[PDB]
């Protein structure tokens, strides 16, 4: 059980923990999150009161490093920072339980959620669509774009998700548009699993991490690329069944966590009704068209 | 992005285009089985590919034999049609390439941009013009060229005759669209109109009779009389 000690909260701030958050007063004794579960990435996020534009925040792993976070006055954010020194931090945190200065990572026991959120979410993966090697952390914020994005402007601060586009060469063999296009097999099996992610599991890592960053920080590039890689998918007459009952599992958990009153602006209606009624996949996806049905009919 | 009345002129300016319409690529006949049951018959059909500056028509006749145990023709002919125009425009020199396919339905948009891929700076758009392009097999001669294939072929034709010779592509256009909107409202009625008098005749190398000025004037007056009647009776107005 893991601990992120605060410095201090000098600015009136909503914090977040992963799916929990808590509302922290201008100069409130509040000393930071422990009792976090070793397993998963998590993320710290942060909306100020005083500006709830730029939601922001730190993937992380506390298995990677003694982090901790200090309010930066100069550039007016919570800023994570990494701790070399172990036995100053342990000292550190040891003093802030002992006066009961921080919150608990609120997990009930029976709860699977953020594991069913995170189950292919590996920080190592995180810190290649975030680059900024110098950290072990990783900072995300609702402004950032994508590097799609900016091809269609600063690359340092990107999101380097995969490129995925159904109308490029890439997408498409020469001598095999229409098959290609109204078949995406090629594409997802051959180029994207087989080519650039190796793997299934580093897919949905991608596709679980792009959402969370839509979820927490209303990041639209983020969206974009969950979408993408859904359609991707769904688009297939040709996917490992293994591959289709984890991403049903994986959405089912998205639609689930995802707050009722922002269905609006982060579930494309195109892309789901083409999911769940028009594409090859329309009837593999069980428990995410029932969620998506009782849970939000009208998009649909 | 889309090609309207406000942007009309942009046909006639000096950027190489094509209009593609697909409308005549798949055609059947409907008809009854034996056992009651309805079936298609598919007969020869054709991509209409007009470059409206010089009247050079790209007539792609499309043989019954392409359609041979494929599924889901009416699809299938958007990507036959990309397919070809795509091929024509790989065959033709770099200076002669167009910069600009306009399709004449929105349907063929995905099809082309996808075989089109390899040349990211040819643009393909969409009209919000109503063309009467699908007309093209009133026209005597290319139905005739259509229904004789016996293989694919490509039949190359001036679709403006020499008129250029005497008058500007916009006329020449404005002349075309006008004679396929009434062949396309009333055949019988527009083909009595081009042929009536037996002393203008076709020329062997030519689509359209060898009207005078003059009487090009009377003809697109009973064209325009052809389309507004029909359009009466069709509203009752």
């Amino acid at each position: 059980m893991n601990t992120v000690p605060f410095t201090s909260a000098p600015i009136e701030v909503t914090i977040g923990i992963d799916q929990y958050s808590f509302n922290v007063k201008e100069n409130q004794p509040f000393h930071g999150i422990k009792d976090i579960p070793i397993g998963h990435v998590h993320v710290i996020h942060f909306q100020h009161a005083d500006n709830s534009s730029m939601r922001y925040g730190y993937w992380f792993d506390c298995r990677m490093g003694n982090f901790y976070i200090q309010y930066d006055p100069k550039d007016g954010l919570y800023k994570m920072m990494e701790e070399r020194d172990g036995a100053k931090f342990e000292n550190i945190v040891h003093n802030f339980k002992e006066r009961q200065m921080m919150v608990s990572y609120p997990k009930i026991d029976e709860d699977d959620t953020w594991y069913n959120l995170t189950e292919f979410v590996q920080m190592d993966k995180i810190r290649k669509i975030v680059r900024k090697d110098e950290n072990q952390f990783s900072y995300v914020d609702s402004s950032m774009t994508t590097v799609q994005e900016n091809e269609l402007s600063d690359p340092a601060h990107s999101l380097n998700y995969t490129v995925i586009n159904f109308k490029s060469r890439e997408a498409i063999r020469p001598g095999h548009e229409m098959e290609d296009f109204l078949d995406k097999s090629y594409y997802l099996n051959t180029v994207m699993l087989q080519g650039i992610f190796k793997n299934s599991s580093n897919y949905f890592g991608e596709l679980q991490f792009a959402f969370l960053n839509a979820m927490f920080f209303g990041n639209y590039g983020s969206s974009l690329q969950w979408h993408a890689m859904i359609e991707l998918i769904c688009s297939s007459a040709t996917v490992p069944k293994h591959m289709l009952d984890k991403l049903d599992e994986i959405l089912y958990y998205q639609i689930k966590t995802l707050p009722e009153q922002y269905s609006d602006i982060l579930l494309n209606e195109r892309v789901w009704n083409i999911c769940l009624y028009s594409s090859f996949q329309k009837n593999s996806l069980h428990n995410t068209e029932k969620i998506m049905e009782n849970k939000y009919p009208e998009l649909l | 992005g889309a090609m309207n009345s406000s942007n009309y002129a942009e046909l006639f300016n000096n950027d190489i285009k094509l209009f593609v319409d697909d409308t005549n690529v798949y055609r059947v006949t409907v008809h009854k089985t034996f056992e009651g049951n309805v079936a298609t018959k598919a007969i020869n059909g054709c991509i209409f590919t007009l470059n409206p500056k010089t009247g050079h028509l790209f007539l792609k006749i499309i043989h019954t034999s392409v359609w041979a145990g494929q599924k889901r023709l009416s699809q299938l002919a958007k990507w036959k049609t990309a397919e070809e125009v795509s091929a024509l425009v790989r065959s033709l020199p770099k200076e002669e390439q167009p910069k600009q396919i306009i399709v004449t339905r929105k349907a063929m948009l995905d099809p082309l941009e996808v075989h089109m891929l390899d040349f990211p700076n040819i643009a393909i758009r969409p009209t919000e013009l109503r063309l009467p392009f699908s007309a093209a097999m009133s026209i005597d001669k290319l139905s005739d060229v259509v229904m004789k294939a016996t293989e694919p072929q490509m039949v190359l034709f001036n679709i403006y005759d020499d008129w250029l010779d005497r008058i500007s592509s916009y006329t020449a256009f404005s002349r075309l669209t006008l004679l396929l909107r009434a062949l396309k409202t009333n055949e019988e009625s527009a083909k009595m109109i081009l042929l009536s008098d037996p002393t203008i005749t076709i020329k062997s190398y030519h689509l359209w009779p060898s009207f005078t000025d003059e009487q090009w004037i009377t003809i697109e007056s009973q064209m325009r009389d052809l389309i507004l009647t029909e359009y009466g009776r069709k509203y009752n107005v």
